[PDB]
């Protein structure tokens, strides 16, 4: 799961709509 | 790991932004 | 791993809706800077 | 784990409705 | 199994049903 890109992109994404959000 | 606290307060933080809206939009 | 191969629909579908709000941000961007530039 | 489970059908049902808003 | 991780689970399906 930690070396998996897509997951990191993920949690990245969802980081990102919250601060937009925000 | 700190992912799953930030992740989900995020996720937390996107649900109560909804739930927000949701009100509003009733008293509207 | 069935687990990762079970939530790999799920981690598409989040990878796709944070390229729509991504998209869709910088359309309005660029919505608002030709609203700067009117 | 039907938690997992619904937090999947969940978030793909948010695709598909993105993907249908993308269509239309 | 903690409460914050089921709430964030809620909030999806909320989220989910919000939309539905």
């Amino acid at each position: 799961l930690i070396k998996h890109p897509e997951v990191k992109s993920a949690i990245e994404g969802i980081k990102y709509i919250a601060e937009t959000m925000k | 790991a700190p992912e799953v606290r930030c992740c989900v307060d995020a996720v937390n933080f996107v649900a109560e932004s909804t739930r927000d809206q949701e009100a509003t939009g009733e008293e509207v | 791993q069935e687990l990762f191969n079970e939530l790999k629909p799920a981690v598409d579908g989040a990878n796709f809706i944070v390229n729509h709000m991504r998209d869709q941000n910088n359309y309005n961007e660029e919505k608002d800077s030709w609203n700067r530039v009117a | 784990l039907p938690e997992l489970r619904e937090v999947v059908s969940s978030i793909s049902y948010i695709a598909r409705q993105l993907q249908e808003q993308e269509d239309h």
